[PDB]
């Protein structure tokens, strides 16, 4: 499974130049359209698991 | 000067497969990594161009209907196709439009002109100085009213050249709406004998012309003891745009590498 | 189990960059926050489920 | 006044249960502003344009073009001497403040009445068969009456209508031709017949005819905008030019805030403005250096603010959610941006989350049940 | 609208004549963020 | 109808002026000399 956006962090580097271009993540954002991240991360599911 | 070339033969008209061709940036922004969907007036894909050609023998250069713009394209050697009539009398009883690339400059005018029934320019032929000369400009007879008119800044551009196969492809898309006169074009370096190259290059616009005529036809010109002659081989293709739906594809790069023709 | 979290700032997406725009966005009141609500509403139950 | 004020504002409440609870986005605002137009100097020749000797009839409207120059649109749209100056796609007091790519003024001379005729959507015998403009016209239609210009007792008759025509004439559309026009459903050959007229007709435009019948001279300017490298401007200097910084700039009337930077998009030659997914322009070529400029907007987020209840404390937490820490310090309150409260920029506790970068609360090394969630496996809580 | 994008309008109109344009804008834009929200509390159903 | 406070203000100018005295007007009477607000309540009255 290929996630998108999951919320962990954005930073102009990864955004304008190159990855500004191929990116519709930067699109969404730019236009007040953000992904949160979820209270328990990959590695607590695990641990519940 | 004018003159009825007569010394031809007869063949049947010939059509050729635009597979994928006549293709333009339909307007002057930028995008890239992108696929765009947009409606104008393009070439069908996979359509019956209509195909011309100078041949030793043949020399076929008549006037062909202008009906919501043309896509124009020449597979070439020896810089023998020079320019293009519109109009829609073609005898001033209305304005036309005349553009020709003679030996030295371009040349871009609208009159009230009187045309001749088969319009051409004429070189007079390795004549023992090693140099081919233009010396004919056989396409109108009076300008009556030129309400536009345009010419390069000078140049010399050659006459001469033999080989097997075209080296040039040249294209070009022609649209008069509202006024303006539009023209796109593309140059492509080639290795091809005698049909329309299979491929896929999108043309860039180039010139956009304010001028107000009517235009219901066109006519190309051909480079060549008024009769009697050899036409240097060249040949050419017409096609006629549709209000078509278009998906196309801009690379990383922004240039326009792929389309759908969406009918 | 659960998907994206999105919070959408509806003032930036309808009136990106203009404050002439956001003047007449107030005129439709409540409508930039009851988005907001029911947006937090849905990212608040993706860490419930 | 502070986060907790603003949460009481954006709940309506003036006390807050505890929470974590979302507020109106930080956003950083311009600096300063830029503008950059092309650096051509001399005017638009607008005297050989509205102050030539004789205009063309209207059935033979001149068209000139307007190019590698600079406009002042007020030297025209404050003077009285215009009876109309009516604009179709911008408003007149906005012609400075812009630029345009090629512009064509039509010269041409009609009747008082037929003023009305000269505005897109419009018909009647002017629109219909010597003059139409298309019903997508972005330009302006400028008239005065010009009867002590070109009017004679007699009547001068140098400046004609076209009354007959076998169709419509198409938007911008020129008819010179002087072809015998059959009203007759008889054909006619030679010069004249019954019923068959010569399609022009010349106006009695004399100086003692009523106000309507006399000369109106016209200038219809039809520019197009925004879209493509431009070769007309307003009066306004550049700016110089700068980068890496949060701006207003304005390239060519392209008036917007972003940051800009040094891209390596490669435009073609033909192309001014690239567009994003959303048809928003996201690069530009700078019209005095020829380089293409990656614009990106302002840094900016949601804001978060984590609270006790009102009841308990009134100390709170601000999460900057989606953001890197060193961006916090630099949203330093010197200049101005979304929120005012610049009080919690001390920091000296601040925390880099997953989430974001969180200000007003303390990272400590022992795990507790979560309690007020801040996402990415982190949670805050008031105590001891 | 004049044009899809909000700054063009601004940099083109004055208060008069922006208004009614921009107030285009702002009906579609906000009945496409009802009609989103809509769509995703309906999916937000069928993941609970 | 009732009104809270009213203020006529009275002043000369040429014919074709009358046409700036309404409100988001320009034009050198509108800009130097008389202005209305964008939200003005109220009616402009004029005769030669
Ligand atoms: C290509 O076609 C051109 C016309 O379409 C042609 O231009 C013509 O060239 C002659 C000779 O240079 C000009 O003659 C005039 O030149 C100046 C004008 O100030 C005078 O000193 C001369 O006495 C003479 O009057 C024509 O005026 C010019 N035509 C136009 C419309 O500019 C080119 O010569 C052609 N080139 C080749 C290589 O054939
Ligand atoms: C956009 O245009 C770019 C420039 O034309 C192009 O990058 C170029 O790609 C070629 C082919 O990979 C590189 O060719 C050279 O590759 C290595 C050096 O990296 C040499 O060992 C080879 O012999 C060969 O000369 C070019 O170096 C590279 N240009 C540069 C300056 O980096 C992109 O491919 C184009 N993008 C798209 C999507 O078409
Ligand atoms: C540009 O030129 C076009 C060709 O001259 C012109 O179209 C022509 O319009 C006339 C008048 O309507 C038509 O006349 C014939 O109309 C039908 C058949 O089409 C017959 O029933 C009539 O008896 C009459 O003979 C021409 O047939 C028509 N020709 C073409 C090729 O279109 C355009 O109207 C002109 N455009 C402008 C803007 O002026
Ligand atoms: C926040 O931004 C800073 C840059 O200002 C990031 O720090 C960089 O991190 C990489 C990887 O460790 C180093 O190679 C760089 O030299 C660092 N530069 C600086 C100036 O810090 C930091 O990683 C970012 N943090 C997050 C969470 O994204
Ligand atoms: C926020 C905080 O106090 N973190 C501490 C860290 O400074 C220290 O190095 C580490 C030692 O294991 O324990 C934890
Ligand atoms: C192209 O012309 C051929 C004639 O050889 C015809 O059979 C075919 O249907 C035509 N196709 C199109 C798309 O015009
Ligand atoms: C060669 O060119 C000169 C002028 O450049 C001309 O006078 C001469 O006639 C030419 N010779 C031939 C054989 O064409
Ligand atoms: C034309 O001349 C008049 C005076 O006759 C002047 O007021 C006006 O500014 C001039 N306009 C232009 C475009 O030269
Ligand atoms: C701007 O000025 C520089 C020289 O100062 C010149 O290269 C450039 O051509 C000018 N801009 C335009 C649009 O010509
Ligand atoms: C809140 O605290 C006050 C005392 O400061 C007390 O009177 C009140 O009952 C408390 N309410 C709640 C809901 O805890």
């Amino acid at each position: 499974v290929t996630l998108a956006d999951a919320g962990f962090i954005k930073q102009y580097g990864d955004c304008l130049g190159d990855i500004a271009a191929r990116d519709l993540i930067c699109a969404q954002k730019f236009n007040g359209l953000t992904v949160l991240p979820p209270l328990l991360t990959d590695e607590m599911i695990a641990q519940y698991t | 000067q004018c003159v009825n070339l007569t010394t031809r033969t007869q063949l049947p008209p010939a059509y050729t497969n635009s597979f994928t061709r006549g293709v333009y940036y339909p307007d002057k922004v930028f995008r890239s990594s992108v696929l765009h969907s947009t409606q104008d007036l393009f070439l069908p894909f996979f359509s019956n161009v209509t195909w011309f050609h100078a041949i030793h023998k043949r020399f076929d250069n008549p006037v062909l209907p202008f009906n919501d713009g043309v896509y124009f394209a020449s597979t070439e050697k020896s810089n023998i196709i020079r320019g293009w009539i519109f109009g829609t009398t073609l005898d001033s009883k209305t304005q036309s439009l005349l553009i020709v690339n003679n030996a030295t400059n371009v040349v871009i005018k609208v009159c009230e002109f009187q045309f001749c029934n088969d319009p051409f320019l004429g070189v007079y032929y390795h004549k023992n100085n090693k140099s081919w000369m233009e010396s004919e400009f056989r396409v109108y007879s009076s300008a009556n009213n030129c309400t536009f008119e345009y010419v390069s800044q000078p140049f010399l551009m050659d006459l001469e050249g033999k080989q097997g196969n075209f080296k040039n492809l040249r294209e070009f898309v022609f649209k008069n709406i509202d006024g303006y006169f539009k023209i796109y074009s593309k140059h492509t370096p080639i290795n091809l004998v005698r049909d329309l190259p299979q491929g896929f290059s999108a043309l860039e616009p180039l010139v956009d012309l304010p001028i107000g005529i009517n235009i219901t036809r066109f006519q190309t010109l051909l480079a060549l003891s008024s009769s009697g002659w050899t036409a240097g081989a060249a040949a050419y293709y017409v096609g006629y745009l549709q209000p078509r739906t278009f998906l196309l594809k801009y690379n990383e790069n922004g240039t326009i590498t792929d389309a759908v023709d969406c009918a | 189990v659960s998907m994206t979290k999105t919070s959408v700032d509806c003032t930036m997406y309808i009136c990106g960059d203009s404050t002439e725009c956001s003047n007449l966005l107030l005129q439709y009141g409540s409508f930039c926050t009851q988005l907001n609500r029911a947006l937090t509403g849905i990212a608040v139950e993706q860490d419930k489920n | 006044l502070d986060p907790l004020s603003e949460t009481k504002c954006t709940l309506k409440s003036f006390t807050v249960e505890k929470g974590i609870y979302q507020t109106s986005n930080f956003r950083v605002q311009p600096t300063e502003s830029i503008v950059r137009f092309p650096n051509i100097t001399n005017l638009c020749p607008f005297g050989e344009v509205f102050n030539a000797t004789r205009f063309a009839s209207v059935y033979a409207w001149n068209r000139k073009r307007i190019s590698n120059c600079v406009a002042d649109y007020s030297v025209l749209y404050n003077s009285a001497s215009f009876s109309t100056f009516k604009c179709y796609g911008v408003s007149p007091t906005k012609l400075n403040d812009l630029c345009f790519t090629n512009v064509y003024a039509d010269s041409f001379v009609i009747r008082g009445d037929e003023v009305r005729q000269i505005a897109p959507g419009q018909t009647g015998k002017i629109a219909d068969y010597n003059y139409k403009l298309p019903d997508d016209f972005t330009g302006c239609v400028i008239a005065w009456n010009s009867n002590n210009l070109d009017s004679k007792v007699g009547g001068n008759y140098n400046y004609l209508y076209r009354l007959f025509r076998k169709s419509n004439l198409k938007p911008f559309e020129r008819d010179i031709s002087t072809e015998i026009y059959q009203a007759g459903s008889t054909p006619c050959n030679g010069v004249e017949g019954f019923n068959c007229y010569f399609p022009l007709q010349s106006y009695g435009f004399q100086p003692t005819n009523g106000v309507g019948y006399q000369p109106y001279r016209v200038v219809v300017l039809s520019f197009e905008l925004l879209h493509a490298p431009a070769t007309v401007c307003g009066p306004k200097k550049s700016t110089n030019l700068v980068k890496n910084k949060c701006v207003n700039f304005n390239f060519n009337g392209l008036t917007g805030t972003g940051v800009l930077t040094e891209s390596n998009k490669k435009f073609l030659p033909f192309q001014q403005f690239g567009r994003d997914i959303a048809d928003t322009t996201d690069a530009v070529r700078d019209p005095q250096t020829l380089e293409i400029l990656d614009i990106t907007p302002c840094s900016f987020g949601g804001v978060s603010v984590i609270t006790p209840g009102t009841n308990t404390s009134n100390q709170v937490a601000v999460l900057y959610q989606g953001v890197n820490c060193t961006e916090v310090p630099v949203a330093i309150h010197a200049d101005q941006l979304t929120p005012t409260w610049r009080v919690y920029s001390t920091g000296s506790n601040v925390f880099q989350t997953r989430a974001g970068c969180l200000i007003g609360a303390e990272h400590v090394n022992n795990s507790y049940e979560c309690d007020i969630p801040i996402g990415a496996g982190i949670c805050a809580s008031y105590q001891t | 609208a004049i044009s899809s994008v909000l700054n063009d309008i601004l940099s083109r109109l004055d208060k008069v004549e922006a208004e009614v344009q921009i107030d285009r804008l702002i009906t579609g834009r906000l009945q496409s963020l009802q009609t989103y929200v809509t769509q995703q509390l309906i999916r937000a159903a069928e993941i609970r």
